[PDB]
RNA sequence: UAGCGCCGGCCAACUCCGUGCCAGCAGCCGCGGUAAUACGGAGGGCGCGAGCGUUACCCGGAUUCACUGGGCGUAAAGGGCGUGUAGGCGGCCUGGGGCGUCCCAUGUGAAAGACCACGGCUCAACCGUGGGGGAGCGUGGGAUACGCUCAGGCUAGACG
RNA sequence: AUGCGCGCUAGGUCUCUGGGUCUCCUGGGGGCCGAAGCUAACGCGUUAAGCGCGCCGCCUGGGGAGUACGGCCGCAAGGC
């Protein structure tokens, strides 16, 4: 029901008593393209196994997006650790400005028209867990009269 | 100068049939009906998963070889229709859509858009009761697309013009069969064109 | 590998105990399997060396699936029948098929006359379309004209591209081809009538005078014995082509023959 | 390391000797000797029909040779003409007018041997190792057996130094003798050396 | 720092080093050649590699480096140097345009002609 | 008349022969010691096409001089510490002036170039005819919230 | 390895030194855990490396090098 996005397959190792032992992690984004993103990270010893766990991650952890004509309602500007993302909403005919990963993660939002820019450190990971707070950080002027007024 | 050479290889690379032949391409024989894998020695193996460059680079080469026009000419309209109002995708298409040689072949004058490139550089196409002889021209709402008096009774305008007979022609258009002309009446919607293709890839593409 | 499909594929074919199942180009073994538990006998055609040993490796449990090394065309498909089932009643083909050899691979079956009951087979879904088109829908032509005076078609379904974990480009369907009892219209001159039924589809948009008089010497030089034949059989080149049912290129290759055979 | 025989160790209870007979010192050897040349010829003839076990016993001046088979239609031929033909054979071999049987092994993702020649054939066919094994413990894993394990000795894929793989999944006590445990060993012989394949098998307790 | 610090002080700018000091500001330059001596390159590599010595049109004497298979660069050629920068050899910073001046292509390229300047092979 | 570059990752495009750390390739990471998709040749493919590549230089990516838009415990970065000149900055309440600041009217901001509309070259480049817009500066008038200023007070900073 | 000044942001605990109405309440100083928050992490946390304002001094890859040259100050070694 859930479509799948991947972004990064990586094999980190650890030392033994004589050798390495290997374990892949797995970055997965999880969207309906209706304003549902999921983003997933998965270690296991075993690539399919890790894609299966990002995957689980991914279906729990849920954000519901206030999409209206497929952009963003206000710009956003968030820090995460050592790394920034710039989300600004864009008119109509624009597409997605976006690095691999923001576009990764906002094309299963269901967003069509958006800027978006990567400061600081460009580690994928955090660039991915910024973009999610970012997402997770957004208000309509429903959401925010109903907060003031009442 | 356009594209010489084979064709309905553009249509297997692409994956989409993409009518370029004319008659051949509707016959069991667009060679999308037998191999429409991609052409080479590596045609018919398991490919990697395609990158987003790759992804947007093939989408605009599909609409690009759609109607036949060079890189230049496409990156220059895709600029005039940056610059212009209104969305890039519809406004780009409306672009792509108001050149001779494509409205002649829409009229049905000619069964491919290469034939109709012919026609019209060979100067039997008229506009507005005046010989154009270029391709690239590009017409506006309320025109006069017509046939040389000459030309009326050549073959090939004669027998393609009789297969249009009780034939619909698009609602951006109207043709009088009998009178060896048609006349543009609007630019044409997303929704009319039956286009293979998602132009927002082709935006997202010249954004880099 | 495609799942339960398979097994969907053989539900469509409805092959028991009582039935010997001919496979074409098996490749992996996937759908053979899934035939060898519910079929009597299996019999299959490979020709790849490469893929030989996984098919022979996925075919180890199993005991009634015979596999030999021979072009499909090149060997007598009649005597493979009658040694490999000589203890079953249906005998039907199951297949999926590459690109280049989906309609010649047909033909060839259809052509030799074969006890077979029913072919049911995995195609592009064109092709499917083209095999069991009704009259003037712009899929009747050559092939429907064919298979239709042969074997009755049956499209079940289409399998969407977003099936196979690799994605094609053109999507799928499956069809059935059931052996007619006999020849579907009497004609004596088969050789003619295919001459006559590829010829009046040359040119789909133009008449049939137009496809009928430009081929062949002999009826590019006497027109007008085509035209009274027509009106003899109460056809005419003007309609269009397309719109005309089996029946009646039955009773013109009948005529317009027997002007001149 | 160096395990001692799963089967050596349970021959006393869970497991049965192969060859149940009896014969004084004057006559055990020649009957040792007649029983390992008809364990090679039945080893070496109906090795295609995915041979499991061997079981021969004796009453008096006879021979009972039962043949546990994966596919026991490849052993009785058409007609009961290849069976009769290995009787023949057989008791050519000793006038001791032998009385062959025929089994069929149920569910033969069950039998370690099986399992081990199947994982040996398929190292022959130049095969990938470590996912043939993973397949037979799964295959073995499906069907119960409520534990499995595949060994493959080393020199794997061609390559110049040798190296062992082991897939295994679930409960293998080895240290258990109420364990029945059942064991298979086979050999894969490659261009580039020989291949040591060893299966265990663990179905329930007591 | 604050707005005072910026406005009694300021930023100063980045001013790019340029990496080919004997071209003077112009794309290419003619030589003529005194030295062909073969080099070994830097560590990871191990090779023979053709290099001539270029007195310029300027004041400036530097080490080249020839591209291709073989050439015909003696004791006396004429040269034009191209900017481009060996990995390998250390202190080279210049490249010889192949087939310009006394430099010829080589011979029986059929692949990158464009480069290693060679005329098309006249086919038959 | 159809060429030119590329086909290891950036970056779209894969196999077979020749060589065996040699010949060479190279923008970076690096490929070359007998199974080279990284060198050379073929077949094939990709991009552009009367052009295609290379070198040089400028801006961008460089938030890598950070006004928009960075930092200084250990990554380069707090003066060894005071006193203090110029300079920068600065409580609460009233009143005048109107310098900064803001608004309106107006002169200028030439012509070409830039944007929009319409037209002539058979279209386009190119050109023409109109419409605006425009930082800044002049001149006249207006507003007093904040900053500056002048006058009168207050005690929460400072001092005794 | 932490420039100066001021305002705001849970506490608990141990101390040195004053005031009171004196189980306790209230100031100034020196340590230890720890709210919110900050940090790449270690950690900081009412004595901030938190949230703000003002002013000053500094940094722009690593060697070459705290070198050469020039200048200033010292008897000198040397210092800037
Ligand atoms: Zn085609």
């Amino acid at each position: 029901d859930f479509e799948e996005k991947m972004i990064l397959i990586r094999r980190t190792a650890r030392m033994q008593a004589g050798g390495r032992r290997f374990r892949f992690g797995a970055l997965v984004v999880v969207g309906d393209r209706q304003g549902r993103v999921g983003l997933g990270f998965g270690k296991a010893p075993e690539v399919p196994l890790a894609v299966q766990k990002a995957g689980y991650y991914a279906r729990r952890n849920m954000v519901e997006v206030p999409l209206q004509n497929g952009t963003i309602p206000h710009e956003i500007e968030v820090e995460f650790g050592a790394s920034k993302i710039v989300l600004k909403p864009a008119a109509p005919g624009t597409g997605v400005i976006a690095g691999a990963v923001p576009r990764a993660i906002l094309e299963l939002a269901g967003v069509t028209d958006i800027l978006t820019k990567e400061l600081g450190s460009r580690n994928p990971i955090n660039i991915a867990y910024a973009t999610m707070e970012a997402l997770r950080q957004l208000r309509t002027k429903a959401d925010v009269e109903r907060l003031r007024k009442g | 100068g356009r594209y010489i050479g084979p064709v309905c290889r553009l249509c297997r690379r692409e994956g989409v049939k993409l009518y370029l032949k004319g008659e051949r391409c509707y016959s069991p024989k667009c060679a999308m009906e037998r191999r429409p894998y991609p052409p080479g020695q590596h045609g018919q193996k398991r490919a990697r998963r395609p990158s987003d460059y790759a992804v947007r680079l093939r989408e605009k080469q599909k609409l690009r070889r759609i109607y036949g026009i060079s890189e230049r000419q496409f990156r220059n309209l895709f600029e005039e229709a940056s610059k212009k109002k209104g969305v890039t995708g519809s406004v780009f298409l409306g672009l792509l859509e108001s050149r001779l040689d494509n409205v002649v072949y829409r009229l049905g004058f000619a069964v491919s858009r290469r034939q109709a490139r012919q026609l019209v550089r060979h100067g039997h196409i008229t506009v507005n009761g005046r010989r154009v002889d270029l391709p690239s021209y590009r017409v506006r709402p309320g025109d006069e697309i017509a046939v040389a008096e000459k030309s009326r009774n050549l073959e090939l305008i004669r027998q393609n013009l009789e297969a249009m007979k009780g034939r619909k022609v698009g609602p951006w258009l109207s043709l009088d069969v009998e009178g060896m002309k048609g006349k543009f009446l609007r630019l044409p919607d997303r929704e009319d064109l039956a286009l293979p293709v998602n132009e927002q890839l082709v935006i997202e593409f010249y954004s880099r | 590998i495609d799942t339960n499909i398979l097994n969907r594929i053989v539900d469509h074919a409805e092959v028991t105990e009582k039935t010997g199942v001919i496979e074409i180009g098996p490749g992996i073994g996937a759908l053979t399997e899934q035939l060898a538990k519910r079929a009597k006998k299996v019999v299959a055609f490979e020709i790849d060396q490469r893929l030989l040993p996984i098919l022979k490796d996925t075919l180890s449990p199993y005991e009634n699936v015979t596999v030999i090394h021979q072009d499909v065309l090149k060997a007598d498909v009649k005597s493979v029948i009658e040694e490999q089932f000589q203890d079953c009643d249906e005998i039907m083909v199951v297949a999926n098929l590459p690109y280049y050899v989906t309609t010649p691979i047909i033909m060839k079956l259809l052509e030799e006359h074969l006890p077979l009951k029913g072919i049911v087979v995995m195609l592009q879904k064109e092709v499917a379309e083209r095999m069991a088109a009704d009259p003037s829908s712009k899929e009747y032509g050559s092939l429907s004209i064919a298979v239709q005076f042969y074997t009755e078609a049956k499209t079940v379904m289409i399998v969407p591209k977003t099936v196979f974990v690799p994605q094609p480009n053109v999507d799928s369907a499956v069809i059935r081809l059931i052996l007619r009892d006999g020849p579907a219209v009497d004609v004596e001159n088969e050789s003619f009538f295919f001459q006559l039924i590829k010829a009046s589809f040359a040119q789909r948009r133009k008449t049939l005078l137009n496809n009928l008089v430009n081929n062949l010497p002999e009826g590019k030089a006497q027109k007008s014995t085509i035209e009274q034949v027509l009106e003899e059989t109460n056809i005419d080149g003007k309609r269009r082509g397309e719109s005309l049912s089996i029946e009646e290129f039955a009773a013109l290759s009948n005529g317009l023959y027997k002007a001149l055979f | 390391g160096n395990k001692i025989h799963p089967i050596g160790f349970r021959l006393g209870i869970t497991r049965d000797w192969e060859s149940r007979w009896y014969a004084g010192k004057k006559q055990y050897r020649h009957l040792l000797l007649e029983d390992q040349r008809i364990r090679g010829l039945l080893e070496k003839e109906l090795y295609s029909a995915g041979l499991a076990r061997v079981d021969i016993e004796r009453a008096a001046d006879n021979v009972a040779v039962t043949v546990h088979v994966a596919k026991p239609g490849v052993v009785i031929g058409r007609g009961g003409e290849r069976i009769r033909v290995l009787r023949e054979e057989l008791a050519k071999l000793t006038g001791k007018n032998v009385a062959l049987n025929v089994q069929e092994v149920q569910n033969p993702n069950l039998s370690a041997p099986l399992v081990a020649q199947r994982v040996a054939e398929q190292i022959e066919r130049r095969f990938a190792v470590r996912r043939a094994i993973k397949q037979a413990v799964q295959r073995v894993m499906e069907s119960g057996a409520k534990g499995a394990k595949v060994i493959v000795s080393g020199r794997i894929g061609g390559a110049e130094q040798a190296r062992t793989e082991w897939a295994a999944q679930g409960r293998v006590p080895l240290h258990t003798l109420r364990a029945n445990i059942d064991y298979g060993f086979a050999l894969a012989r490659t261009t580039y050396g020989v291949l040591g394949v060893k299966a265990y098998i663990f179905l329930g307790e007591v | 720092p604050t707005i005072n610090q910026l406005v009694r002080k300021g930023r100063e700018k980045v001013r790019k080093k340029s990496k080919v000091p004997a071209l003077k500001g112009a794309p290419f330059r003619r030589g003529v050649c005194t030295v062909v001596r073969t080099v070994t390159p830097k560590k990871p590599n191990s090779a023979l590699r053709k290099v001539a010595k270029v007195r310029l049109t300027s004041g400036y004497e530097v080490t080249a480096y020839i591209p291709g298979e073989g050439h015909n660069l003696q004791e006396h050629s004429v040269v034009l140097i191209r900017g481009g920068r060996v990995k390998d050899l250390p202190g080279v910073r210049y490249h010889i345009v192949r087939g310009v001046y006394d430099a010829a292509g080589v011979k029986d390229r059929k692949k990158s002609r464009s480069k290693y300047g060679t005329k098309k092979p006249k086919e038959a």
